[PDB]
């Protein structure tokens, strides 16, 4: 289980941040899919820093 | 001496020409700027002004730049 | 006409719908939570493929995707 | 005439060879039937090969052009 | 009324550490590497961030003072280098053989052959800017005078830069002071333009006219008295043109004909020097003085009388124009961009007139026959002149997106131009294509009939003639005007229309430039490429807000790269891309004007005259039967006259031959940016920033590609730099050798 | 005697440059004053060609039939000063430019906000960063053996396939 | 021309030509069967490159042959 | 219902609008009510005047009747506009707002046409649909 304030790696292979370190922001503790809001140090192409990931998509490098 | 420099220019040309073609081919299925590139086929105009701009992002466009290098090498 | 697909990563932000210059997209009620909304493309026959929509989705990799298809008088924006 | 004609054709064929190869990668290459063979092992480290290929072009060009301009001024 | 805010912003070095402090989104920090290019574009784009029409104007009023400073620094750089590192004092002894030289090279790794055997006792680079003939015209005899000007400019350089501080950081004016255009025209015509030529008349009579009349006799540069001695000594000046013994007393009883000796209407070329008679230019600037001073008492101020421009534009309206100029005064007080476009057009177009009126009426002594310089002030001011017109097309489009208002402008002339903008462009489109067929296609016809060996079928003088009868009737009636319609002129306005030749030294100052079938053929190419450069630039201004294709091009901004591949593709729909496109066409428009000019003079006009009386020109009258085809344009102009620029190695021209290759390099480099796009070069960063992440040293500012417009802008900026500096090097190392 | 060039201390090829350098400039110097300021720029100039040629006669250069010293990089120690010793001079400075930014961008990225610190070049970090770049032929050898020079290929961002 | 100037510029120009045709008598009478539109984005790259390539060869072919056939 | 003819705004101009396509296939129209006498830039050139109205203007395409509304609602605060696409030579009247409410807002009863229940890398490969008529991006 992943809680807020953790450092992750990325298995979403369709992303820009794929296999990069993200420090998460929040989990939506209701049933809406892809709830892991992961802030990153690096910014993407279209200038966003955070993204919804799945709990099956984030890791626990800690 | 003249033959030395030119022989390295042709080498420079042969390395640069294959580079353009290989980058186009190995990134054809996808890259960070366009992860789902393979879904649009070999040749498409671009992907709009979003994500910074994507003109000349297709593998066909990659071949196209390498053609210029081919005339230059020969 | 162009094909406009909406993937399940939509966060119901409504940015896309308000970006379309020909009103091809709309937000519709989602049933996975009955509180959020997902975009839909009921009028893809009017999509010109300008891609203004995809430039409005905030998610790291698009929830709405435009795959250029068969061209028509409407999609080419001809006033003539 | 004989050297130029056949040399220009050779440049076209080789660039064309990579062009039809790129079409294969987008429309025919299946990763789900190509796992750990010689092919799929290469494009695993696809960013490494291109980055090295980028250097060789940069390396060759900077110095060879540099010598010509050096020679040119003097 | 003069209303001021006192010190709105003080003197702080603290904002110098934050770049982008002027803006909003860039006073936060970079996250990609485009933020540098996002910064460095919109620095001096003052209404991009500022919303305050008064505060955006106070920045512009300050920054002009700084631009006034940097010319004064650059002027002093000409004036300083004119004394120490020039052969100027030696050149006044002998103006015919010694070439004007400045910018001496330091004795280092091999550039000390650029200090060639130029003349005098001197070694330097032969310059072609004409400061020597501008200082010989100004009356400069000693080299001390060039020194004190430079410090005299440098203190004005410092005084201008302090004044930009004084009027923004100390005393900022308000918008009601700025909007007083009528009082501004009164002074700028009165003070700047009226007393401009009057003060130069005040210079040229008391200073330039004595010491340049003596140097026509040519006693000595040392034996000419100093310029202040012609005001002190009353007898010394009245030896020559002796009206100064009568003093100002004929000027004050309205008996002005007593100054028929220095304030004259000679009107030719001074045959010893080949330049305009400085007596005439004294009378010129005196007539310009009174004409501009009475031009400056015209507009309304706080003394009741005058013409007010909001009253004049109203009731200039006709039945084919509706409201006429209603509100057009309200544009040019409310929009800097509308002002800059009109200020730029008549500033570049003015300079092309300067280039035309300086080779046919050479103003300066020993500038005419010095072919190194009389060419290079044509082609420079032409080149400046085209860049300002493209800037005139740019800020005209910027007015349309951001400043134009359809609320005020109902049914008036910007409304009725925008409401028929297809009829303008499509008739302009036709006359572009009509001109390309009937000018350029007359060369392709002429190429083939020479290639097929049918010179009875080409368009030539000994063939199907295309005679310029309008430009020969105009050249006739202007050459037969001294005595019929201009009686008090001794000779004509110039010797370029008609008359005898003139020689200085052994070289021709001026001779009648003749216009035959080959001159008709090139003058329509100029008319073609100007109409296309109009067509690109006019369409950018007119369709800047909307079109049939996009109805909200005004919302997407002036400078946006495309609207995507929709509607078949909308790459380069913006007004900025029209200015980007017109830049090459202005490169094409002007470079053929120079190719017309620099070839017509060498074959027909310039050359060496015998002491028998006839002239053998340089490239030998080949412009008649050679200039009608492209192969003659390629062989007998481009291939033949570049024989001296690539054979420049080992001589003092060898820096030009490097640049003639060096500009061939950059021009090729620009093709990489115009022919490519962003989404290729972005994904080569992704493999390379992989490799810089691979060895654990990756930059926190992540690299991205250049923006598409910046890919476009660097593609044109290296194109022009590669193309003009080729022509800059070709024109130099041609005419320095054969002239 | 490796590619068909005489050691050009004995060559008639390298010497047929010296006369038409010094005769071009003496014919540029003949019409001057012997006490002029360009004259010392044309007397010292031939001396600048004179120190150059008497540096080349002694160094053992291989000059062809043209009189141009050609270079031989197969690197033998008989011709090692041509390329190899200016090669080692290059690479030792190149890693000093190599490791300085490498040690800087490790030292500012391990801080709060390094995105500003690419704009501002921090002398509290940059003089600290060249101090790590001076031991660069020794530091990187114990950085690869300790593994902290590179990273594994799931740390480095991978474009999709 | 095709490689440097892109579609948008031309498509907007073409619309003014379409307008002009539809509003000029003795021409109105006739009509196109296919509506005119600017070349596509990819097409222009292809057409531009093809011109660039043909010119490259025909310039070098003309030069190579003629240069040798006078001096050998 | 179009109410043709509704009184057009007093204009007189524009070479750039409603040419021969409108008299062979599918022209457009937009209806709104002007709450002043203010002036606005048309997609053709710029001015008309907003009437009291009943304000109709036969524009060229769909994009111009949508971009007018995004210009009307911001500048003149009028969100009553009711676009059309015509009778006999056109296809569907009342193209926007299709629900009566603005379709940037969400509303019960709409249909989710063109939804893919996946991610985009989770689309099938075009190597997997070789000589198969199933679209790669389609469910
Ligand atoms: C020899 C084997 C071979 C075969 C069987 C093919 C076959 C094909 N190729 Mg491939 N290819 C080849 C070699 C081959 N090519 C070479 C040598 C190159 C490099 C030049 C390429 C690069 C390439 C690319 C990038 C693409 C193809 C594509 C195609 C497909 C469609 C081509 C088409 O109709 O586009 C239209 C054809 C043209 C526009 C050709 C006309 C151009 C003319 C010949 C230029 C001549 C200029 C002018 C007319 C000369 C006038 C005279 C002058 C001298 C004065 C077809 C399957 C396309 C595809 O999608 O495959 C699925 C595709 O995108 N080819
Ligand atoms: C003389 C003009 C000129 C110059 C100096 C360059 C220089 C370069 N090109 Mg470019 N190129 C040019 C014209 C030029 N190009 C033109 C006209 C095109 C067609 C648009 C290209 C298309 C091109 C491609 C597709 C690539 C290069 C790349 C490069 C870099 C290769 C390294 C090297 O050889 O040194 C180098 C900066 C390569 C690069 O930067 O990879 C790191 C690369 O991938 N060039
Ligand atoms: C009469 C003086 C004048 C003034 C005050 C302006 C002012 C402006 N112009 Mg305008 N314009 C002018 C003349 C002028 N222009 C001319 C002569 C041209 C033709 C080139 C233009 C064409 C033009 C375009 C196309 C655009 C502007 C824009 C602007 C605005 C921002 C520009 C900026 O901040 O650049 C900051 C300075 C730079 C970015 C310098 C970069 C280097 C430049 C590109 C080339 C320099 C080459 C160099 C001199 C050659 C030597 C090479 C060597 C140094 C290596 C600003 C209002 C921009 C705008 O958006 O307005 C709203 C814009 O897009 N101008
Ligand atoms: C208009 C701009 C301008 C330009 C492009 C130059 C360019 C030059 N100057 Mg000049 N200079 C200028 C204005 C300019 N100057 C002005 C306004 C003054 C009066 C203060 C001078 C006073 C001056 C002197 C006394 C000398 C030069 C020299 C030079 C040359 C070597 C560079 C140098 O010494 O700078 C110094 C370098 C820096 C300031 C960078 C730190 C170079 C051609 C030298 C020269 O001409 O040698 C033959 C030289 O001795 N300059
Ligand atoms: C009669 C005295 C006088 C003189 C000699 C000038 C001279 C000048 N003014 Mg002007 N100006 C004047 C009266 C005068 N002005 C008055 C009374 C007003 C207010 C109505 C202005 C408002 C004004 C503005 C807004 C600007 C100038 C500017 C200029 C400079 C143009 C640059 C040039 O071509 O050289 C020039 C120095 C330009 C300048 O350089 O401003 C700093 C400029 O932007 N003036
Ligand atoms: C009225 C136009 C006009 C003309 C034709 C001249 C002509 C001349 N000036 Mg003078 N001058 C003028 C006004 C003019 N002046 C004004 C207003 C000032 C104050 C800014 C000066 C300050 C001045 C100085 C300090 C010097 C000269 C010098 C000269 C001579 C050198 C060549 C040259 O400048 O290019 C010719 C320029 C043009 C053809 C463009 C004219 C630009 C003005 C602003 C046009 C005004 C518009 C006018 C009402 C309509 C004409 C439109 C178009 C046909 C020009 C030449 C006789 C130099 C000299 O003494 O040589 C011996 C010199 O050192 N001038
Ligand atoms: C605009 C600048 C200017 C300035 C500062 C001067 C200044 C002078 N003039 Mg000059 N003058 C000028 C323009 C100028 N003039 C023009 C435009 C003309 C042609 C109409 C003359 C024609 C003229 C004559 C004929 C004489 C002067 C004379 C003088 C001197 C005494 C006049 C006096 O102070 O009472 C004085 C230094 C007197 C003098 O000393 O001449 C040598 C004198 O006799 N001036
Ligand atoms: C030399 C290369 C070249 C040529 C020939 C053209 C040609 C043209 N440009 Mg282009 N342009 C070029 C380079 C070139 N451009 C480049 C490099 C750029 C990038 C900056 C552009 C950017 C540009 C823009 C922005 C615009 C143009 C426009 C035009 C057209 C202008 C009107 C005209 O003259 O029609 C007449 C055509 C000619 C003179 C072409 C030569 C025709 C020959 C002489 C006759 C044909 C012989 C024979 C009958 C041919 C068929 C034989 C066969 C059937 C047997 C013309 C077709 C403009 C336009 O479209 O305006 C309407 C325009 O706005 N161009
Ligand atoms: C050209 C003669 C001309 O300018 O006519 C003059 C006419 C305007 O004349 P009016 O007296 O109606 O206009 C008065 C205003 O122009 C200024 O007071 O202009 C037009 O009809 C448009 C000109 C472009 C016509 C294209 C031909
Ligand atoms: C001379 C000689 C010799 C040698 C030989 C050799 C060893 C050679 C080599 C050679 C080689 C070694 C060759 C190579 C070449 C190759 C090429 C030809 C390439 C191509 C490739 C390609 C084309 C690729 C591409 C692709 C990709 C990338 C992906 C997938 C697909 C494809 C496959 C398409 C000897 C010793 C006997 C002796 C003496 C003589
Ligand atoms: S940048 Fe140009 S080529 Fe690329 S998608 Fe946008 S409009 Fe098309
Ligand atoms: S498609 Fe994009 S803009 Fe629309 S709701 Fe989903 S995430 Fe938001
Ligand atoms: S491609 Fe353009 S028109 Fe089509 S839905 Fe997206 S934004 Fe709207």
């Amino acid at each position: 289980m992943v809680q807020r304030g953790s450092k992750v790696r990325i298995l979403r292979k369709e992303s820009y941040w794929y296999q990069e370190i993200g420090t998460v922001a929040s989990i939506d503790q209701s049933g809406i899919k892809y709830p892991v809001i992961v802030r990153f140090e690096k910014v993407n192409y279209s200038n966003v820093n955070s993204n919804n990931f799945s709990l099956d998509e984030v890791v626990e490098v800690e | 001496p003249g033959d030395f420099l030119v022989h390295h220019a042709i080498a420079l040309g042969l390395h640069t020409t294959t580079l353009i073609l290989v980058k186009g081919a190995l990134d054809a299925r996808g890259s960070k700027l366009m992860p789902d590139k393979k879904d649009f086929g070999y040749s498409f105009p671009c992907d709009g002004p979003g994500r910074g701009g994507t003109c000349d992002i297709s593998a066909w466009d990659a071949f196209y730049l390498a053609v210029f290098w081919m005339l230059n090498t020969i | 006409a162009h094909t406009v697909k909406i993937y399940d990563t939509c966060i119901g932000c409504t940015q896309c719908v308000r970006a379309c210059p020909t009103d091809v997209l709309e937000m519709v009620p989602w049933d996975g939570c009955r509180a959020n909304q997902i975009a839909s493309a009921p009028r893809t026959e009017d999509c010109v493929g300008c891609k203004r929509c995809e430039s409005a989705c905030p998610t790291d990799f698009l929830s709405i995707r435009v795959y250029l298809g068969a061209e028509t008088t409407r999609s080419m924006g001809l006033g003539y | 005439a004989l050297y130029t004609h056949h040399q220009y054709i050779a440049g076209f064929l080789m660039v064309g060879a990579f062009a039809h190869g790129a079409i294969f990668l987008v429309r025919d290459y299946d990763a789900e039937q190509n796992k750990n063979n010689v092919l799929a092992r290469i494009i695993d480290h696809k960013e490494a090969i291109i980055s090295h290929l980028s250097w060789v072009s940069l390396f060759l060009g900077f110095h060879t052009l540099g010598l010509y301009v050096h020679n040119d001024v003097v | 009324k003069i209303v001021i805010d006192k010190d709105p912003v003080s003197t702080s070095f603290d904002k110098w550490a934050v770049p982008g402090h002027f803006s909003r989104t860039l006073a936060k920090g970079p996250k990609t590497t485009t933020w540098i290019w996002n910064l460095h574009a919109d620095v001096h784009d003052f209404d991009s961030y500022t919303s305050d029409l008064e505060e955006v104007s106070r920045k512009i009023f300050s920054a002009h003072f700084g631009h006034l400073a940097v010319v004064f620094i650059w002027l002093s750089g000409a004036y300083f280098h004119g004394a120490r590192f020039s052969n100027y004092e030696a050149w006044l002894s002998n103006p015919t053989t010694i070439k004007p030289s400045a910018q001496v090279v330091w004795p280092i790794v091999g550039q000390e052959i650029l200090n060639g055997d130029v003349g005098g006792g001197f070694q330097g680079i032969q310059i072609t800017s004409g400061l020597f003939q501008m200082w010989r015209a100004s009356g400069i005899t000693t080299e001390l005078q060039l020194y004190v000007t430079a410090i005299g400019a440098l203190v004005m350089a410092a005084l201008m830069l302090f004044a930009g501080w004084f009027h923004y950081h100390k005393a900022a004016p308000k918008l009601e002071w700025f909007q007083n255009a009528e009082s501004m025209m009164n002074h700028h015509l009165g003070g700047l333009f009226g007393l401009g030529s009057l003060s130069w008349a005040g210079h040229q009579i008391h200073v330039s006219l004595p010491v340049n009349k003596l140097l026509d006799s040519g006693v000595s540069p040392q034996e000419i008295p100093l310029p202040h001695e012609f005001i002190l000594n009353k007898d010394l000046i009245a030896q020559l043109y002796p009206s100064f013994g009568q003093g100002l007393t004929p000027f004050f009883t309205l008996n002005w004909n007593e100054y028929s000796d220095f304030l004259t209407f000679k009107g030719g070329l001074n045959p010893v020097t080949g330049g305009l008679w400085l007596s005439d230019s004294a009378h010129h600037h005196l007539a310009i003085a009174v004409l501009f001073i009475v031009a400056g008492h015209m507009y309304r101020t706080n003394w009741g009388i005058g013409h007010s421009m909001k009253e004049m534009y109203d009731s200039h309206k006709g039945p084919f124009t509706g409201e006429g100029h209603k509100g057009v005064y309200e544009i040019f007080t409310n929009s800097w961009h509308a002002q800059l476009s009109l200020n730029l057009a008549l500033f570049g177009s003015l300079s092309i007139i300067v280039a035309h009126h300086m080779y046919s009426m050479p103003p300066y002594p020993y500038l005419a026959t010095d072919y190194a310089t009389s060419l290079c002030l044509f082609t420079h001011h032409v080149w400046i002149g085209g860049f300002l017109i493209v800037g005139a097309g740019a800020h005209a489009a910027i007015f349309m997106v951001r400043d134009y208002d359809p609320a005020q402008n109902y049914n008036n002339l910007v409304d009725r131009v925008l409401r028929h903008r297809d009829a303008i462009i499509s008739h302009l489109n036709w006359v572009c294509i009509f001109l390309g067929f009937h000018s350029f296609g007359l060369y392709i016809h002429n190429d083939t009939m020479r290639a097929l060996g049918r010179p009875q079928d080409m368009f030539s003088d000994a063939a199907i003639q295309l005679q310029p009868v309008f430009a020969q009737w105009v050249q006739g009636v202007n050459s037969a005007a001294a005595g019929n319609t201009a009686p008090n002129a001794l000779a004509n306005a110039s010797y370029a229309f008609g008359g005898d030749i003139v020689s200085v030294g052994g070289k021709v100052a001026m001779m009648p430039i003749s216009l035959g079938t080959a001159d008709f053929l090139v003058h329509h190419i100029h008319a073609f490429t100007i109409h296309v450069t109009v067509l690109i630039l006019l369409k950018g201004v007119l369709f800047a807000r909307n079109s049939r294709l996009i109805p909200d091009k005004a919302n997407l901004g002036f400078r946006f790269p495309c609207d995507g591949p929709g509607r078949g593709g909308t790459c380069q729909v913006s007004a900025w891309d029209h200015v980007f496109l017109g830049l090459f066409w202005m490169y094409n428009s002007l470079s053929v004007v120079l190719f017309h000019f620099s070839w017509k003079m060498q074959s027909d006009v310039w050359g060496n005259v015998t002491a028998d009386g006839a002239v053998s020109h340089i490239t030998g009258n080949n412009f008649a039967q050679g200039a009608i085809t492209i192969n003659g344009w390629l062989r007998d102009f481009l291939w033949a006259q570049a024989s001296q620029v690539i054979q420049s190695y080992g001589s003092a021209l060898s820096a030009y031959g490097l640049m003639f290759l060096g500009a061939h390099f950059i021009w090729a480099f620009s093709l990489m940016f115009l022919f490519s796009g962003r989404g290729y070069w972005q994904e080569l960063i992704e493999s390379i920033v992989w490799a810089h992440n691979k060895l654990k040293f990756a930059p926190s500012i992540q690299p991205r590609a250049l923006s598409i417009t910046q890919g476009r802008a660097v593609g044109v900026a290296h194109y022009l730099l590669g193309g003009i500096a080729t022509t800059w090097s070709f024109f130099h190392a041609r005419i320095i050798s054969v002239g | 005697d490796v590619a068909g060039l005489i050691p050009c201390s004995q060559s008639d090829a390298f010497e047929r440059r010296l006369k038409n350098t010094t005769q071009r400039l003496e014919n540029r110097l003949k019409k001057y004053e012997p006490g002029s300021a360009p004259a010392e720029a044309l007397q010292k100039q031939i001396d600048k060609t004179q120190q150059r040629f008497d540096k080349y006669r002694n160094s053992g250069l291989l000059c062809g039939a043209d009189g141009l010293p050609h270079l031989i990089t197969d690197g033998r120690w008989s011709h090692a000063g041509e390329f190899t010793i200016p090669g080692l001079l290059f690479l030792y400075i190149a890693g000093f430019i190599g490791w300085s930014g490498r040690s800087y961008l490790q030292a500012v990225a391990a801080s709060d906000n390094s995105t500003e610190k690419e704009i501002i070049i921090d002398i509290p970090v940059a003089l600290q960063s060249v101090s790590k770049g001076f031991v660069w032929p020794l530091a990187a050898l114990q950085e690869f053996s300790s593994g902290k020079l590179t990273a594994r290929d799931e740390e480095i961002t991978i474009s999709p396939r | 021309m095709f490689l440097i100037s892109w579609r948008g510029y031309w498509q907007e120009l073409i619309e003014t030509l379409v307008w002009a045709h539809e509003r000029t008598p003795l021409a109105n009478l006739v009509r196109w069967k296919d509506k005119p539109v600017a070349l596509s984005i990819v097409q222009a790259r292809l057409v531009g490159l093809a011109h660039f390539a043909v010119g490259y060869i025909v310039t070098y072919a003309a030069f190579l042959i003629a240069s040798t056939a006078s001096k050998f | 219902t179009l109410n043709l003819n509704a009184p057009t705004p007093i204009f007189g101009g524009s070479t750039g609008g409603l040419l021969r396509k409108a008299e062979v296939e599918e022209f457009y129209s937009i209806t709104w009510t002007g709450k002043s006498e203010t002036v606005f830039e048309l997609p053709t050139g710029g001015a008309a005047i907003m009437r009291a109205g009943e304000n109709l203007l036969r524009l060229a395409r769909k994009e111009q009747c949508i971009a007018l509304g995004a210009q009307l609602k911001d500048k003149f605060k009028i969100t009553d506009y009711k676009i059309y696409r015509v009778y006999p030579s056109g296809e569907v009247q009342f193209l926007h707002p299709k629900d009566g409410v603005f379709p940037e807002k969400v509303n019960p009863g709409r249909v989710a046409v063109g939804s893919n229940k996946r991610r985009i890398g989770q689309n099938p490969d075009p190597a997997k649909l070789k000589f198969k008529g199933q679209e790669t991006f389609d469910s």
